[PDB]
């Protein structure tokens, strides 16, 4: 993954891979007590969030040969789509 | 005009053994294609 | 990239289609006089 | 056993009969003619030579 | 420059004359060697064999004699399958006397001292009268493979003494000869050889003599190239 | 006992590529035998020389282009596939290229190397097409028998590879064709021998006279396992 949570253009990946990162809210949940007691012994804190990435199908491989990120009006375009429409834009300065 | 035999077919030889063929056998050119219809996107299987 | 093996459909622009049974080391394969060898073996039954 | 009829259902064809069809053939001239041989592993040495 | 290493696992001993050897091989292998086993098996293997046969009253193979239920012919495909083994020169001629009432086998041949019979069960023909008898000079050479006697006739451009009878010469010890090519895996290796071999021999040697004794000619034959 | 052994005798030289040997003593059959065995071992188990990883400079994958090069990046290795090369003293060697300006790529270009020789210096590679174009590769070759494609290298493998790290198939046996023939000899004594003559096709790399005996010490160390006692 790169800073911005989606996988280099060229990587080779097989099933089970993280494509693109992405957390999910996970609100209240249940634990028996053997087990909190257990999470407390070996340290690890509790999280509010949950993972919700996407992943390489099983039983696909492959390269990476292509990445499209699509925002909102509103919302501030990341790092990645930056890159992508400055190559866009080179493109179309060669051209003219 | 290819100084080839005019009937098309050829003496042949096993690959495994050396010896000849006994009748002669048909050989030359066709054009085969790949269809569409993969091993790779048929094969399934599922315990549960 | 997805390479031919058994199981694989191949066919003509005749009709004649088959699926692909296995694959022959080359020195498996019939050779002519000149010690060429073929391609691929197709069963003459088929034609009549 | 086919279960409709009786008949037997496994039965040799295309590339096998054609195999035997040629195997079990004769011809009037051919190599070898006229020869006795003490049994069938005789003729197999022969024709394998 | 490293390849794989065969071993006899298994050899499947069932009588003096028939036996069956597994070799359990880099694919492509079995065919190779099989092959060039038979094939140095059948046509390749020296011994020796009856030829030639003399019969007193028989002038050729359409020749009808009396006392004896066998015809001509039937002598002759009995004495085309006796093995002999010989210890010395590379022709000896051989008498056989019998008369009376009974059948005649091989212990009826005179034991001519070197010469040695792997079997005397053989039978070579069938007393019926006891006023007739037969008196026999057969002659054994030495030789390797196997010749008809339609060449040997095509070659004998010399006279041929009246009375003369040709029998097929079978100088090699072999009686069948075939190998089947399996599959075979080790730790995920697939695409590997199991070579099974068939052998049948007359009792002039064993089958496991006979088949280092090819693999001994093949090796020898490839002496002056390897290094 | 009367079996008169085979020798090598004569080794023309058709071509850089094509070449015969004569082997003049053989026995009744045995040439037929000689000639199916070593043609079945000359076709499947002889050793040479592959490429078998590439890396240009500003290439992350094989689908993509390259700005003043005609040819992609899938063409650029299948043409390196098909090069032919000579390694003495290693088994594992890295060669480079550099070239600039207008014209065509060929294995000409590669640079000099001490113990590495190009046996066909015309292999075209690439084109460049713009006067300010350049490429720069570094190519490893290695040395094997067989066909080992890359998608089976990529399982036996332990240690992750860097993004622009190239894989390419490779075919290490040298040996295309292999015709033989079976003639009589010209022995006055007994004129019932024959000799085998054995016609190769190559891509160089080889020499006609070490692939005849690197066959018959392997057809020779096979059959020594029959040999044996068992």
């Amino acid at each position: 993954l790169d800073e911005s949570g989606i996988v280099y253009i060229g990587a080779e990946v097989t099933g089970g891979d993280i494509l693109v990162g992405k957390v999910t809210p996970k609100g209240e949940t249940q634990l028996t007590p053997e087990e909190k007691l257990l999470r407390a012994i070996f340290g690890e804190k509790a999280s509010d969030v949950k993972d919700s990435s996407l992943r390489v199908p099983n039983g696909v491989s492959g390269t990476v040969i292509d990445v499209q990120v699509f925002t909102r009006d509103g919302v501030e375009k990341d790092k990645r789509a930056l890159e992508i429409e400055e190559m866009q834009l080179k493109q179309a300065k060669k051209d003219l | 005009l290819g100084d080839l035999p005019t009937s098309g077919q050829i003496r042949l030889y096993d690959g495994r053994t050396g010896e000849q063929f006994e009748r002669p056998v048909t050989v030359g050119y066709m054009y085969m294609l790949k269809l569409n219809h993969l091993v790779d996107d048929k094969m399934h299987a599922r315990s549960t | 990239k997805r390479r031919i093996q058994p199981g694989d459909k191949m066919a003509g622009r005749h009709g004649n289609k088959g699926v692909i049974s296995k694959i022959n080391p080359i020195e498996d394969m019939p050779y002519d006089e000149n010690g060429t060898p073929v391609d691929i073996v197709l069963n003459p039954l088929g034609v009549p | 056993l086919s279960p409709a009829n009786g008949e037997p259902i496994i039965v040799p064809s295309q590339d096998v009969v054609l195999g035997l069809y040629y195997m079990t053939r004769d011809c009037v001239n051919a190599k070898g003619e006229g020869m006795v041989l003490t049994g069938p592993k005789e003729a197999e040495r022969l024709y394998r030579s | 420059t490293e390849f794989l290493k065969p071993r006899l696992v298994d050899i499947e001993q069932v009588s003096s004359t028939h036996a069956k050897v597994t070799l359990e091989l880099e694919r492509g292998f079995g065919h190779t060697l099989g092959n060039a086993l038979r094939r140095i098996l059948l046509s390749s293997m020296p011994g020796c064999a009856v030829t030639e046969v003399e019969i007193d009253g028989v002038l050729h193979e359409y020749s009808t004699k009396e006392g004896v239920q066998e015809d001509i012919l039937e002598i002759l495909l009995n004495l085309k399958g006796l093995a002999v083994r010989v210890q010395g020169k590379d022709e000896v001629i051989l008498t056989l006397n019998k008369s009376g009432i009974g059948p005649v086998t091989a212990a009826d041949i005179t034991h001519d001292g070197d010469v040695e019979i792997v079997k005397p069960q053989h039978v070579i023909c069938h007393l019926t009268d006891e006023n007739a008898s037969i008196s026999m000079r057969i002659k054994v050479q030495r030789g390797r493979g196997y010749v008809p006697a339609s060449t040997r006739i095509h070659s004998e451009e010399d006279e041929r003494p009246i009375g003369r009878l040709l029998v097929d010469a079978c100088y090699s010890p072999v009686e069948r000869i075939a190998y089947n090519v399996e599959a075979a895996r080790v730790e995920q290796r697939t695409d590997l050889d199991k070579l099974v071999i068939e052998m049948e021999t007359n009792g002039t040697i064993d089958p496991e003599e006979a088949i280092r004794r090819a693999a001994t000619i093949l090796a020898e034959q490839l002496e002056a190239f390897v290094d």
